[PDB]
């Protein structure tokens, strides 16, 4: 009954199984590597049938060590993680091993890691705005209760400092549970959140669950589904508020990509598996809200080469209400937390929602951005003086909403020394609807510099 | 008189950048269409 | 000799049961079924379907419709006997469908009138008719500078986040006025097809049809992002084949595909997984051909064939404004006219944000009423004088006075192709609003305050003397004795409007 | 002796023949689709050899109902096309196959597609100018007997009514006969095109083959060659002077491409098939000058991202002997055949060919107007009072010159009643000759408008 | 990989380790040879997936 | 190579001889056709490797040969139709660094 | 420093700062010529253009192109001459004069003959 | 010539030797000129450069 490796590449591992005896697609099988250094049980997944009872299978675990021949068992069921209360204020990795606490699950009820989205009929769209405290978010684009917000950002512009901010800013005011998701990113951003949450008392309401990026592509495939599995225990079994914190969602394409070519499939687009779309949909619209039960789902976005075309941010921007766009060119200019105003766009800035009056200030901002980088490429080589007094007055008052859209985060007080702050919406729209009419533009640009809200605006400029 | 006749170097001069511009973007986009064609193919010659 | 002999008898000696000999990322490979049909219906023993894309003389490579995880190898493959088929019929009018015509809405099963094969090969030249009636979107730009006429193809091509979505759903809810009348050669139906969204912007989009009473008239064929690639390359022809069936019928139809940029890609994946050769971005050499035999469907019938017509309205999300593109060219190529949406003008608070002049529309004036096209002819010109002058905003004072007027002309004429969202104008108020701007009505009002202005107008118009718009509506054509009551009403209302800056207009 | 499908890969089937009845290249078979929905005669078009006797054919029409070991019949011959004085006034498909009367043309004489070009010794060693009788035609680009004339437009330019235009004088002057091959046609407009050539009374001496879209693109590939067939019949054997359009040649290019992505080829260039030329080649090397007897063609080509070194047109250009571009411009200001004076262009527009005279004109020509655009801005920010007297008195040369280049097209006249003109090329040279210094620019504006040469100019003047 | 495990068998003893890898961008090169020399159908830029 | 066949004929018998290509560009086409359809992965603008070759292997026996060979002469006069003035292109670099 | 000197290095490093700002200013220079920048940085182009012009030198390789024999500089003479260049001490002699020119001694002689 | 040429375009003056040069070489660019199929033997190309 027990199947017999044939071929390992990589962390691809074929396994032959007698006839009447051939694991399902998405099963999890286990194998056994015996090397004194690196011995495991090796958790298997089923990806295709290649007949002649032929499974090609991902490996969760490294197959280093592993022997052609050794036996592979078939659990009979995909690999499954534990759900419950009990997951809440530990550390797992993708396959449902505590971390913290070994064997800590071992004996909760474990829910398939693989399952279908909603059905159409359950979907409600979601039109709560979800106050943050930042004022570029709060403004520009609206962040929605109960829908799906990204942080889309090229290497290295402060995707994590700035969901680590988020963290901060909605789950320790949130009365519901959390649940975290390191899907292959930086070990030390997750050794990290796991101290803050520990330190502010957070932990006990967040489940934390790492595949972070040492791990084999299997892994990082299927970290996202293992936290998402907590999830929707979260919301379908208890009817209880969660955020779905997820960073970063790209690696699980880019680890589905990884495994593409070895799994006999043939490139697409630039070096991406034939199946982006459809495997990425499976994982997004599971994440959806279902009316009466919502998920604040967070998640991080990589923009491989720096490039916003590149199909996977592309494909994962229709799966989204909330998009905050980060860019490198913000991140230099010094402008923290880099979001660019004009890329980034959120579905809930309606007037018919946030209202009126902030919608015209969003929009009045936008166009001064616009108009802002529009003339920067005369400004560089005709200069200042060449333009239009409106344009140039238009011009400075660019240049300082720019500057006040960046804030004194307070997961970044790293990066500056300074605590962070938190500014509210009605203080935000106010403060911009007084940028855009220009009662501010005789202050010097500095003083938005990082500055969270109107009094430290006045201090910083009394300051300067 | 001056500024006209800088202006009118300007432009024309800024027209020229505009055409080697074109130019060298036509020449990056083919470039990138090849390299794509060629990733793709060499995936597939592999199988 | 004997051996070829033999081999002749042994291949011509072939209910047909396969099996499933490999499977995986949606294609199942089924040996045997030896006299199945390209694109057949297969039925897999868990009720999954799928399409048997390619046959070779080993096995029959199968795209799974959803499902898939349940496929093993040696599972018995029975076939259906017949291609991909849809129901089509009056009772698929607000009802939410996947690609194979079967509800998800939640609501009842869907009375289906017939049966009709995706793969109906498209009206011949000579079974069509000229475009020659309006399709009215309710847009001003559009309408006004790029109009769509019954059975045209308008491709509504542009970045993400831009307007595109919205544009669509504006002129299906457009529609509704012309539903209510009841008249068959009036009223529109729309079909909504959803390939890769999410399944909360399909519910918003339904949400947003809902409230504006459209969907009493418009079918959703909903293939979200969850769905297999199969659904989402299905779902357009799902789309026209219920059109096709309304169309033959004598009915007028709009289709909105939402977007061919995502079954441009389920069909690559789709390829791809089945080893066909790859082209450019990946994609194989039948991906013009398959938007082709999409969108080649729309067309206004002869009048032999009942009249009936069928409007595309194709949306293409492109990557960095990027319209040279494989997808976008194949489709601006295959389509009547273009919708080029940019984020720029979007940004710069042009609402719909179409760039008027690359974007055109090939029928042209032979799908704007008489009235839209005497007035609104002059407006693609003075919007050309104005992007021209547009360098002269900071040095206006040398301008001549004609150029200034101009400029002030197109200041004005810009903003007055501004729209809210959800807002569609009826084709009248569209006729009058375009009056007021190239008739220099708006030469006295502050740049500032044309929106409002011409709304108020609008409003006044319709509340007071509707007798303008009455006749624009049955005539088609703005006759002088209403042009003159038209500027005295005009005038008259200039006396008591306050603008925004306090200032007064004569 | 028949085959049998064994492989259907969309528009590609492979066949599957006797050991000693393998069909030859290019040869057409047919297979039946006997479902009810699909019923067809499938023409495919033997592609490639595969060894083992299958051979690799592109279907002409879609695969869908196609099944495997179906009878495949072997026409002996290549796609075989209708020729004859027959299929003027009617409408074909790539195959030959008529779609306004279906089965008319069965009988007619049939002439394979695939032929060489003229011998070598056979064409013409000195290129002969076309004498259109259009003033900026013959004047500015002049066409090229038995050449190709680039066509840039669209919609809205006249670009259909110049092809009217040019059906008619080719039909009078020459005697001649024209053959529209609409490859990647609209079927829309293809409907449009064949009214509007009814309602023209044109149609009588034209055949249009439509090679359209929603075909599989083997139809799209071969209807150029299919009307490159019936043109060179009439040229050959008819003995008439023909001229054949093509509506597009880059969708000809394209469907070239996107067969050899289908059988397997690897893309060259920018993705186009690597015998671009050679496809290029056969197609307009046939296009030419034998015994007396010429096909001139009149092409349509798109040239992608406004990028005149892709392959495509790159390939297509050093075949065209003249360029014609339609502006919306000229066209706004009442300018009929609508043809931008300095845009388009032509290659035997030399003293070498042309007279030196006619050569002087020209150049003159389009001094003048090159010096008007120039000065148009001028004229349109500041007003025509800021030019200088020689600069009004160049204006005025020029705005009549350019109104001169107008015409009262022959396809004008089913709109307006009056005959169309046919300038004779000397007149053409002696009247912008005498405009160019001037011996008109006394005369209103309006006078030159749509006009049909010197003594029509003399007599509308008298009028006005 | 083998400065990394010379690092850390001195890490894991309690010691500070300083790793300088001069280029990680020939690793990758080196890499994509041994690969294609494999022949492991590669990724974008012909490096391996 | 056919021309450069019959002008080497005359080139080693003492005679001298002028070689003119409209155009190497054409041929380099014309081989990047068959060496994509004999499946030879392409290099730089799909061209083969040995592109270069292809040229060097026939612009490099046009040569002024020695006394002791006759004195024979080969003048070649290659033509390269660049496009739009991209002299840096990938085959006209190719030739301009064999000529 | 430590292998050509002191003032080999702060040499080549100000006429490398030099040139590096001079292509920096290339995107200006393209467009509006010369005359827009500021009077710094319009000496430090024109001493720029000097040094560049300077480091051309007629080679013994290139008479058979030109006629001119080739010249040769020591390492003393180049470092002296473009620290003079950099200090701007040959600001006032036209561009020609340091064409192709190989030496202080034959550039004076030059600027001579122009 | 050919960068002397571009630097008047648009210079105010020239001076009297820049003025020679833009002389001389628009009539050298004059005399390169040559009509098609019309070789000159080298006697008359050293003439005609004389
Ligand atoms: N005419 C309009 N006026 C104001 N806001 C508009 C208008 N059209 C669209 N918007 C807003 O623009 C944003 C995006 O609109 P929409 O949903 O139409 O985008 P789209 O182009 O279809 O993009 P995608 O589906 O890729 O997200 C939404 O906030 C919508 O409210
Ligand atoms: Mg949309």
């Amino acid at each position: 009954t027990a199947g017999r490796v044939v071929r390992i590449t990589g962390p691809v591992v074929d396994v032959e199984f007698p006839r009447g005896s051939v694991p399902e697609l998405f099963n999890a099988l286990h194998a056994e590597i015996t090397f004194g250094a690196l011995a495991k049980t090796l958790t298997l997944e089923v990806a295709q049938h290649l007949g002649d009872s032929l499974v090609r299978c991902i490996s969760m675990q490294p197959t280093d060590g592993l022997v052609r021949g050794v036996e592979v068992t078939d659990t009979g069921a995909s690999i499954s993680v534990p759900v419950g209360d009990g997951v809440k204020g530990h550390v797992f990795n993708a396959l449902g091993d505590c971390l913290d606490d070994p064997g800590y699950g071992k004996d909760f009820e474990h829910w398939s890691i693989h399952r279908k989205p909603p059905a159409f009929s359950d979907l409600e769209p979601r039109t709560e705005m979800l106050e943050t405290g930042l004022k570029v978010v709060d403004l520009l684009t609206p962040y929605v209760r109960g829908g799906k917000i990204a942080l889309f950002g090229g290497a290295g512009v402060g995707k994590t400092v700035l969901i680590q901010e988020m963290i901060n800013r909605i789950a320790r005011n949130f009365g519901g549970t959390s649940v975290f998701a390191g899907v292959g990113e930086r070990t030390r951003e997750g050794n990290d959140l796991w101290v803050e949450l520990a330190d502010a008392n957070v932990l006990k309401d967040t489940a934390l669950v790492f595949g972070q990026m040492d791990e084999p592509p299997g892994t990082r495939m299927r970290v996202a589904l293992s936290a998402l599995t907590m999830a929707e225990f979260f919301r379908d079994e208890q009817g209880q508020d969660v955020l779905l914190f997820i960073d970063n969602i790209f690696r699980f394409t880019q680890a589905g990509s990884e495994v593409s070519t070895l799994l006999g499939r043939m490139p697409s687009a630039v070096g991406y598996q034939p199946t982006l779309a459809d495997e990425m949909g499976e994982l997004q619209e599971r994440i959806t809200s279902t009316r009466g039960r919502s998920i604040t789902s967070m998640q991080a976005v990589y923009v491989p080469a720096d490039d916003y075309t590149d199909p996977a941010p592309a494909t994962t921007f229709a799966h989204l209400d909330a998009t905050t766009e980060l860019s490198r060119a913000v991140f230099s200019k010094g402008i923290f937390p880099a979001v660019d105003p004009l890329a980034s766009s959120s579905t809930i800035l309606d007037p018919a929602i946030v209202g009126d009056e902030h919608y015209r200030v969003a929009q009045e901002v936008i166009r001064i951005l616009q108009r802002y980088k529009d003339l920067q490429d005369i400004i560089a080589i005709l200069g200042i003086d060449e333009l239009s007094e409106e344009d140039k007055q238009l011009v400075n008052r660019a240049r300082r909403i720019e500057r006040f859209l960046s804030q004194n985060m307070m997961a970044a007080e790293q990066f500056t020394g300074q605590p962070g702050s938190t500014v509210p919406l009605k203080e935000t729209i106010e403060a911009f609807d007084k940028l855009t009419k220009g009662e501010f533009d005789h202050l010097p640009e500095q003083a938005f510099f990082l500055i969270g809200g109107l009094d430290d605006l006045a201090k910083k400029a009394e300051s300067l | 008189a001056s500024r006209r006749r800088a202006m009118k170097s300007a432009t024309d001069n800024a027209d020229d950048l505009i055409k080697a511009l074109t130019l060298a973007a036509n020449r990056e986009r083919q470039a990138q269409i090849t390299q794509e064609i060629s990733e793709i193919v060499g995936g597939a010659n592999a199988l | 000799a004997d051996i070829e002999g033999a081999i002749e008898d042994y291949v011509s000696s072939f209910e047909e049961i396969g099996t499933v000999i490999d499977a995986g990322d949606g294609i199942a490979h089924v040996e045997g079924l030896p006299s199945v049909m390209t694109q057949e219906l297969l039925e897999f023993p868990g009720g999954v379907l799928g399409v048997a894309l390619n046959l070779d003389e080993h096995s029959v490579g199968a795209v799974i419709l959803g499902e898939f995880e349940k496929i093993e190898e040696g599972q018995q493959v029975k076939r259906t006997g017949e291609v991909l088929s849809v129901p089509v019929g009056d009772a698929f009018l607000g009802r939410v469908v996947n690609p194979l015509g079967q509800p998800i809405d939640g609501q009842g099963d869907i009375a289906a009138e017939t049966r009709r094969a995706l793969e109906l090969q498209a009206p011949s030249v000579v079974q069509r008719q000229s475009v020659s009636e309006p399709l009215q979107t309710g847009i001003k730009a559009i309408d006004a500078m790029t109009p769509i006429g019954r059975g045209q193809r308008q491709l509504i091509i542009g970045d993400r986040k831009t307007g595109k979505t919205a544009v669509c759903v504006d002129t299906i809810l457009n529609q509704r006025e012309a539903w209510l009348t009841g008249d068959p050669k009036q009223q529109v139906r729309c079909v909504y097809v959803a390939i890769g969204q999410k399944g909360t912007t399909i519910a918003s989009v339904k949400r947003a049809l809902e409230e504006g009473g459209a969907m009493e008239y418009t079918t959703i064929v909903a293939a979200p992002a969850s769905d297999a690639a199969g659904f989402k390359w299905l779902a357009p022809y799902t789309g026209s084949a219920i059109g096709q069936h309304w169309m033959y019928n004598g009915k007028h139809v709009l289709i909105v595909f939402d977007d061919l940029s995502k079954q441009a890609d389920a069909y690559r994946a789709i390829s791809l997984l089945l080893r066909r050769p790859p082209g450019r971005e990946a994609f194989p050499g039948d991906v013009f051909y398959l938007h082709s035999r999409l969108l080649e469907r729309c067309a206004k019938l002869s009048d032999e064939l009942g009249g009936g017509s069928m409007t595309g309205l194709p949306i293409i999300e492109t990557k960095a404004n990027d319209i040279s593109a494989f997808i976008p060219t194949n489709v601006i190529s295959i389509t009547d006219g273009q919708c080029f949406l940019e984020s720029d003008l979007f940004n710069q608070g042009v609402r719909p944000a179409i760039n008027v002049g690359v974007s055109v529309s090939r029928v042209g004036g032979a799908a704007q009423i008489k009235a839209m096209k005497e007035v609104a002819g002059s407006l693609r010109l003075d919007l050309s004088q104005y992007r021209e002058l547009e360098a002269f905003a900071a040095f206006a004072s040398d301008l001549d006075a004609a150029s200034k007027a101009q400029l002030d002309r197109g200041a004005r004429l810009v903003e007055l192709l501004k729209q809210p969202q959800y807002s569609p104008l009826a084709v009248e108020e569209q006729v009058v609003a375009i009056f007021l701007g190239t008739q220099g009505h708006l030469d006295s009002v502050p740049v500032e305050d044309v929106q409002r202005f011409e709304s108020e107008l609008l409003e006044h118009v319709k509340a007071s003397h509707s007798d303008i718009f009455d006749g624009i509506r049955e005539t088609k054509k703005l006759s002088e004795e209403a042009e003159e009551k038209l500027v005295s009403v005009i005038n008259e209302f200039k006396k008591g409007f306050q603008a925004s800056d306090g200032s007064s207009v004569v």
